[PDB]
């Protein structure tokens, strides 16, 4: 009654059917993050091979696609990349908690959309006390990711750092899209480092801070 | 010339304007159509040992 491996041969057949819709192909993606699949690379595979063949898409199911991508560690660049038509044409249908999850997961992956990251940091600098810190960190890992040098961004971002004391992880994360931006502002930076006192949950984000402060020569705190 | 009261078009000549085409089988549609459907069936049926399935959308590994 606790079956993992019967629980994918019944997520394999329902991705290997011929017409999954949206909304079944982004929860057999959200269903193998949160048990772990790393091993198994085809099934994985045949949900990014319907995640690009799924032309319905709303706002939620885009998301909870995306951030079963960018969560599970699962890297292809033309599945991912063509994930930015939807976004663009469902980026007023997003909500602010949406709308991180997408440029976050977009951003990391590489995809070069210039149309995307200009409309979605105009959504940032304008509805900016819409966003909670932690989507603001989100926007500012994909804008920097992606290959945008928006400096409009990394200035709004920065007075919402030192007005609101933010998470470890949230913090790591504005570091490390700082870090590639290479900017290294040290009335953000130095905002950004006292929330590194509460202790840290992950590793990954004391070392991705670790990574951001050496990058820019800042110290070890 | 008794021939020339005999009907002047010949025997032949009925036989070469009533059977004029050879007329068509009612099995050559079937069998003409069953050999072009078994190239739609070898080519696209996912059961096929030959499909094209996986020269066309190649695989996601």
């Amino acid at each position: 009654e606790n079956d993992v491996p019967a629980i994918l041969k019944e997520i394999d057949s329902l991705v290997s059917r011929e017409a999954v819709s949206a909304k079944e192909v982004s929860d057999a993606a959200v269903a193998l993050t949160y048990l772990q699949v790393k091993a198994n690379r085809r099934l994985w595979g045949k949900v990014l091979e319907k995640a690009g063949a799924a032309q319905d898409y709303d706002a939620a199911s885009l998301t909870n696609l995306l951030w079963a991508i960018n969560t599970g560690g699962v890297e292809h660049f033309k599945t991912v990349a063509e994930l930015a038509g939807p976004a663009v044409s469902l980026l007023p249908s997003l909500s602010p908690v949406q709308l991180s999850i997408v440029v976050e997961a977009l951003g990391g992956a590489g995809v070069k959309n210039y149309e995307l990251y200009n409309k979605a940091s105009a959504v940032v600098v304008s509805k900016i006390g819409e966003f909670k810190p932690a989507e603001i960190a989100r926007v500012l890992y994909g804008v920097a990711f992606g290959g945008v040098n928006d400096v409009a961004l990394a200035k709004a971002a920065g007075k919402v750092f030192a007005s609101t004391e933010v998470d470890s992880r949230t913090a790591a994360q504005a570091l490390y899209a700082l870090a590639k931006l290479g900017r290294a502002d040290k009335a953000t930076v130095d905002a950004l480092l006292k929330s590194f006192k509460k202790g840290t949950e992950s590793a990954s984000d004391a070392a991705a801070a670790s990574f951001a402060l050496g990058s820019l020569s800042f110290k070890a705190e | 010339d008794r021939v020339l009261s005999l009907p002047a078009v010949s025997k032949n000549q009925v036989l070469e304007n009533v059977f004029h085409t050879a007329p068509k089988a009612p099995v050559e549609h079937l069998e003409k159509m069953v050999s072009a459907n078994s190239k739609v069936y070898d080519a696209l049926n996912l059961q096929s040992k030959r499909v094209l399935i996986w020269q066309v959308k190649p695989a996601l590994f």
